[PDB]
């Protein structure tokens, strides 16, 4: 699950420290700088045939 | 409310122009003339202060400018100059910029009990020019050995460069800076 | 020995004629012996910190990388 | 090149005919550091990818796209070079560039200009 | 005597009209003594006037003591193009110090002289005295007398008609008490940011305009034409054998009659500040800590203020420094923790930012020196100052981390039980509380 | 209220009045259930916006 | 022994040639080369934030002292020239314990924002702070901050992360010659900037981009779209101009 | 019995013709010797007295690919006897 800040705004900052910590590589996240210039992601899918539920 | 970065305003923009004088253009000569004429940048401090008695007692942007075009030197330079050093107010300060609040060795004998009585009395935070334009609140540079704790300097900006005068007052009590801001009003000037 | 399997007391099961049977036996008397390891782990386990301090090589604490700079840094590198 | 350990190795016939390129990488120009550096690379010039059209991944079809960025690495040029000859691929060489130490001193920063000249 | 070290008759002083009593320009120079054949002294060679600066042993009274006329002697002995500099370091912004500008607007034309001679024995062909930007009267009156010394030829072209050209120029700066050290004095001169230079360079060799220069301070530049002309065995024969001569103490604090006075370089602390000052402020047992030199230097505590004397390596035995001999005594009324704090701000505010350790570390210690003022700290946070301190010490590109370490170590080194005791005080405030 | 994208939901919460001309931003009450630490200079005219959080600090006096 | 990134030491007479111990190993080195540079030579490398090889030389971090036998201070290996005779050690503990006070100092007001930094994976501070840094922060403390200025559509600025090592500024003075970049103010308040509002218009002014060791000064095209392990290096030319 | 032990043993009883590289460490101890001498080197720890190497633990190869020899094969050996392990390593090609 993905979580959101109290105020809305989804706390994912798209640091893609999820990414290269995965050792089933099962996370692809696609970033840029959103219309307030906040670092957000476009992309965040996660493969659940790949995941092996490891909480990395 | 010292920044070390320029916002553009009505009393202060580059678009702005500033030349020094007829009256102070000798001045400008002489002090050039203490350096070799390849190394005029030398004269960078001895042309910002008479930029800021000329200008009132403060820097714009535009007269940073112009002291950069007579040393032939990029503007940043002079801005580098003119942020670093402490005796260059690049906000706009008041006709007689009074230097109050202490330092180290003065607290001792009691150097900070003289600034909130001054600043109740002409009622404009430090660093706020007063309504009519006449006086100013800062913090001052100690200079000596400050026998006489509770000093007090008057920087003078009514007439320019020719009447610029860097004065320190020893032994002002809270109420004694009170009448030497009387006096200062009127326009006479209290002894030392 | 590794670990603190020298500071326990237990037995080693060993058979007679290396039958199907033996394998068993032994088989049963290992989780007995096992039981009693994990009641001597119970009785004897000290207090303190679970993880090597050197943090070069493991984790930092989440409230400690949401207030220190160097251990943000450890955390950053570490994963 | 006399390619017999490529046949005697298992890789198919059509993946033995590859031009590759043997390369030194080079330091990165964010980060001083030079540990990095003085391993040897061979590149297999893999760069047939698309794009999966369910979710946008990167598919490949190309079994050399990461071995010599994950596994293949070789401590000297010598080393790569022959591994190339008896694998038979055909490959070239890209010398890599090394920096030049010049004399730097802080007193160059303080240098007199010379007297004034009224040119 | 060599058992007696101390007091001065009023023959034997160096700056007369220290108090300001006499007309302090060109008239009166005259009348006192300056000026008094400067030509002779000038045409006795370069050479001669650094054998007589060695013979007397004048070490610097700038606060760093390094010996004068070794200093002259670093100076380029044959010109290859490049013109030698003089620098006057005039720049006092050392919190207690009133030396340098009782000497300039009491006696200017000892320091022109003091120029035109150190000039003479550096082969130096012009000089530049750097005065502090907040001394505007002392700038005026310095001026004024510069240009009666043009005026009478005793500076210029053939000065004191010898034939020797020298200049002497007045340069300031604009507020920065980093501007005083020897090579940040240079890039302010240079019109630019005073900020150190790296010593490898050294200034004999790139100075001023990459040309090679001595900074030197006033005082000693203002004593160099008494000691050729009275004599440096005179001069020698006051203070102890390596460190000898006269120097002007301002002393201040809670004492008495503050005042500033020219003593033997050997008084003892306690007799100085008895003997011409009066006594401290309750009598020496309401006397609880002395700042021996200033800002700069560490902290004596009572018990070694005793039998101490006011020397360069005196003092430095006892983990101190003479540094500027300006005295701030302090009684048992004054929380010392309040005066270190105080020092870590103005070193902090002081500061030019150009290397970590300072820039930071500065900063580090005066908020561990805030939460230490009220108590607000663990028994554990001591040893993290001397920590930080070391870490400062060493580190930086000038003597000013130094300068703002020292402050914390002698307070660390004196007056730990009183840390402790308010951080306790303050626990137990909060233990009674909730 | 789907329709509102976090952008627009952030967009939305006033900036909060800070005396000081620092503060500093943990993401939550609880700062161990929030993001790291940011000290945000509010010394402009603009609202000052934590770059973890979205939310905006603006100066309330000078 | 080589020199650390094969660097080629051009000795241009034989004869002026001193001789120095970097670590009890004997080094050639022309006169004029600095304790860093005799180091580099000598396969030691040691940490730099300030110095780079193509600006002049300004010993501001403090990160490369090492110990030197007639020295009673560590000394700047970046600006202190080799002497014949010198023995430099560089893995004593005075030189370590110079390094983590250095670093202990640049991490102490340096903002906790290594995931949203474009400098992500590639950061000299975090990299050399894992090296020859500490492991524990003693500093609890608030930090100070500043605020991020404009500098035209290819820079991008945030300025909290800025350790001053003013690479930047003598890129500006030296190599774009586009003099509009400097460090302002004194102390710790001291920032880098242009005062005015101005961009930077040098055609050479994204190469600031790189100099930075920090990612205070990053692009704004290539803003938070990739981190660097994500990427694959091509060794490729250019065909913009005639360069090459 | 023990690291210390069995080196010195060895480094004595072994001909020398056989071993060219002997690490002894904490990681253990290796003995490194030419393929036409690992059955002579195996089969001498098998059957002498204070060497009864009797238990092959595993055989596992290491692939180096900058190297003449590219293989190395890795004997890990076990002594029940003795609670000592001994390990001996081989250096092979492709062909
Ligand atoms: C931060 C700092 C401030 C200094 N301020 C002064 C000063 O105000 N006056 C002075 O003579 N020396 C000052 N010095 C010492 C200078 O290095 C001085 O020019 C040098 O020691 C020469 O002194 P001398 O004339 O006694 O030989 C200062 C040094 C530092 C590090
Ligand atoms: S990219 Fe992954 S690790 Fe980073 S903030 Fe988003 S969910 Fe967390
Ligand atoms: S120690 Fe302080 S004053 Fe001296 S150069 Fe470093 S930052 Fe500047
Ligand atoms: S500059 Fe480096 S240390 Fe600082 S936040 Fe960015 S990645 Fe982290
Ligand atoms: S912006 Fe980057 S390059 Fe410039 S001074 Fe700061 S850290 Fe150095
Ligand atoms: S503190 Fe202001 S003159 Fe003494
Ligand atoms: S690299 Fe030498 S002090 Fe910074
Ligand atoms: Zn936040």
């Amino acid at each position: 699950a993905l979580r959101r800040y109290p105020t809305g705004e989804e706390r994912c900052i798209a640091c893609k420290l999820c990414e290269a910590v995965c050792p089933a590589q099962a996370i692809t996240i696609e970033a840029e700088e959103r219309e307030d210039g906040s670092r957000r992601t476009t992309r965040y899918d996660i493969d659940m045939t790949k995941c092996i539920y490891c909480g990395f | 409310t010292a920044l070390n970065y320029h916002l553009d305003s009505p009393d202060n923009k580059p678009d702005l122009p500033w030349e020094f004088s007829e009256a102070n253009q000798s001045k400008v000569k002489e002090i050039l003339s203490y350096y070799p004429s390849n190394y005029k940048q030398s004269a960078v401090i001895p042309l910002l202060d008479l930029a800021q008695q000329q200008n009132g007692g403060w820097l714009p942007v535009s007269a940073m400018n112009a002291v950069a075009k007579v040393i032939e030197v990029a503007p940043i330079r002079v801005y580098e100059v003119a942020t670093f050093y402490s005796m260059f107010n690049r906000a706009k300060v008041g006709k007689y910029h009074l230097l109050v609040c202490g330092t180290t060795p003065c607290m001792i004998r009691g150097s900070r009990d003289i600034e909130s009585a001054l600043l109740d009395h002409l009622g404009v935070k430090r660093g706020e020019v007063t309504k009519d334009g006449l006086f100013s609140v800062g913090e001052m540079e100690c200079m000596g050995c400050c026998v006489n704790a509770p000093m007090i300097t008057v920087a003078d900006y009514s007439n320019g460069s020719e009447g610029y005068t860097y004065n320190y007052f020893e032994d002002v009590t809270p109420e004694k800076v009170v009448e030497i801001v009387e006096k200062l009003r009127k326009g006479e000037k209290p002894p030392h | 020995p590794y670990d603190v399997y020298d500071q326990l007391d237990f037995d080693v099961p060993v058979g007679t004629r290396g039958d199907c049977y033996d394998r068993y036996c032994i088989r049963i008397e290992e989780m007995r012996q096992s039981l009693r390891i994990i009641v001597q782990c119970l009785n004897q386990m000290p207090s303190g910190m679970i993880k090597a301090d050197d943090r070069k090589l493991c984790p930092p604490s989440r409230c400690r990388m949401k207030l220190s700079m160097e251990s943000l840094i450890h955390h950053f590198e570490l994963y | 090149k006399r390619g017999e350990i490529g046949k005697v190795s298992g890789i198919p016939e059509e993946h033995l005919s590859r031009k590759v390129i043997i390369y030194s990488p080079a330091r990165t120009a964010t980060q001083s550091g030079s540990g990095k550096l003085g391993k040897w690379k061979i590149n297999f010039v893999s760069t047939l990818k698309w794009e999966n059209p369910l979710m946008g991944w990167t598919s490949t079809g190309d079994p050399y796209a990461n071995v010599g960025d994950s596994a293949l690495a070789f401590d000297s040029e010598e080393a790569a070079k022959s591994f190339a000859e008896r694998h038979g691929w055909d490959y070239k060489v890209k010398k890599p560039n090394t920096p030049l130490l010049k004399v730097k001193s802080y007193s160059d920063n303080f240098k007199w200009k010379g007297n004034p000249q009224p040119e | 005597e060599k058992t007696h070290f101390g007091g001065l008759k009023d023959e034997d002083r160096i700056f007369t009209n220290l108090y300001g009593l006499h007309d302090p320009f060109l008239k009166g120079a005259m009348k006192r003594g300056d000026w008094h054949r400067t030509k002779d002294l000038v045409l006795k060679g370069t050479d001669w006037i650094v054998n007589e600066m060695k013979k007397s042993g004048l070490r610097g009274r700038g606060g760093a003591g390094f010996p004068s006329g070794l200093k002259w002697s670093f100076m380029p002995k044959v010109s290859d193009g490049r013109p030698s500099y003089l620098v006057v370091n005039a720049d006092e912004s050392e919190p207690g110090t009133c030396k340098d500008r009782e000497i300039m607007r009491h006696d200017p034309h000892k320091l022109l002289e003091g120029c035109l001679i150190a000039g003479v024995g550096m082969r130096a062909s012009a000089a530049y005295i750097y005065i502090r930007g907040e001394y505007v009267n002392e700038r005026l009156n310095l001026e004024k007398a510069r240009r009666e010394a043009y005026a009478a030829g005793l500076l210029g072209k053939n000065a004191c008609g010898s034939g020797y050209d020298f200049e002497v120029y007045i340069h300031f700066g604009a507020g920065a008490y980093i501007c005083g050290e020897e090579t940040a004095l240079l890039e302010s001169l240079e019109g630019k940011q005073g900020k150190p230079r790296l010593k490898p360079p050294f200034p004999a060799n790139a100075g001023l305009y990459g040309c090679p220069t001595t900074v030197t301070n006033v005082e000693t530049v203002a004593v160099s034409p008494t000691i050729l002309r009275r004599g440096p065995e005179w001069f020698s024969s006051f203070g102890r054998k390596n460190n000898a001569g006269t120097k002007l103490f301002c002393i201040s604090g809670h004492v008495n009659k503050p005042c500033t006075v020219e003593e033997e370089m050997s008084i003892p602390l306690k007799e100085l500040i008895e003997r011409h000052c009066g006594g401290v402020r309750g009598g020496w047992d309401n006397l609880l800590a002395i700042i021996p030199g200033g800002s700069s230097v560490p902290l004596i505590p009572k018990n070694i203020c005793e039998d101490v004397l006011m020397d360069f390596d005196a003092l430095k035995a006892v983990q101190s420094g003479l540094g500027t001999a300006a005295v701030i005594v302090m009684d048992k009324s004054t929380d010392v923790v309040d005066a270190i704090a105080r020092l870590s701000y103005f070193y902090k505010h002081e500061s030019c930012g150009q290397c970590t350790p300072c820039r930071e570390g500065t900063g580090w210690l005066w908020m561990i020196m805030e939460r230490m003022k009220v108590g607000n700290a663990k028994l554990e946070e001591i040893d993290m100052l001397q920590e930080v301190t070391k870490q400062i010490e060493g580190h930086t590109i000038c003597a000013l981390g130094d300068a703002a370490a020292w402050p914390v170590q002698g307070l660390i080194r004196h007056f730990r039980p009183e840390l402790e005791r308010r951080i306790r005080e303050r626990a137990e405030r909060e233990l009674l509380q909730a | 209220r789907s329709k509102k994208s976090p952008m627009e939901l952030i967009s939305e919460v006033p900036p909060i009045k800070v005396d000081g001309r620092i503060v500093a931003c943990e993401g939550d009450t609880n700062p161990a259930l929030g993001h790291p630490i940011e000290f945000i200079c509010l010394d402009l005219n603009e609202p000052a916006i934590c770059k973890y959080c979205g939310l905006r600090y603006v100066q309330d006096h000078h | 022994r080589n020199p650390v990134g094969g660097a080629r030491v051009h000795f241009s007479n034989p004869e002026d040639a001193i001789e120095v111990f970097v670590d009890g190993y004997a080094v050639k080195v022309p006169k004029g080369f600095t304790v860093l540079q005799a180091c580099e030579v000598a396969g030691v490398d040691i940490p730099r934030f300030c110095y780079h090889s193509r600006l002049s030389i300004a010993g501001n971090c403090r990160m490369c002292l090492v110990e030197v036998e007639k020295s009673p201070k560590p000394v700047a290996s970046c600006a202190m020239p080799a002497l014949p005779g010198m023995k430099i050690k560089t893995d004593t503990p005075i030189a370590k314990k110079a390094r983590e006070g250095v670093m202990e100092f640049l991490l102490m007001n340096h903002p906790l924002d290594c995931p949203i930094c474009d400098q992500g994976g590639e950061c000299d501070l975090q990299d050399q702070s894992m090296a020859f840094g500490s492991d524990r922060g003693r500093f609890t403390e608030m930090k100070r901050s500043v605020v991020d200025k404009n500098l035209g559509p290819l820079v991008k600025t945030v300025m909290t992360r800025c350790i001053q090592c003013t690479r930047c500024v003598r890129f500006a003075s030296e190599v774009a010659g586009v003099q509009d970049l400097g460090i302002l103010g004194r102390g710790s308040g001291e920032e880098i900037g242009t005062y005015v509002e101005k961009l930077m218009t040098s055609e050479l002014s994204g190469n600031v981009i790189d100099i930075c060791p920090v990612g205070a000064l990053t692009s704004k095209p290539f803003a938070f779209k990739a981190r660097n392990w994500e990427l694959k290096a091509t060794e490729t030319i250019d065909v913009s101009d005639a360069v090459g | 019995m023990d690291n210390q032990f069995i080196f010195k043993y060895s480094w004595e009883t072994l001909p020398k013709k056989w071993v060219k590289k002997m690490e002894r460490s904490e990681h253990g101890n290796r003995f490194d010797t030419n393929t036409d001498y690992l059955f002579q080197l195996l089969c001498f720890l098998k059957l002498h007295t204070y060497t009864r190497v009797q238990v092959l633990i595993d055989i596992c190869g290491v692939d180096y690919p900058s190297r003449k020899r590219r293989f190395e094969v890795v004997y890990n050996l076990l002594s029940t006897r003795y609670n000592s392990r001994i390990r001996v390593q081989t250096s092979a090609d492709e062909v």
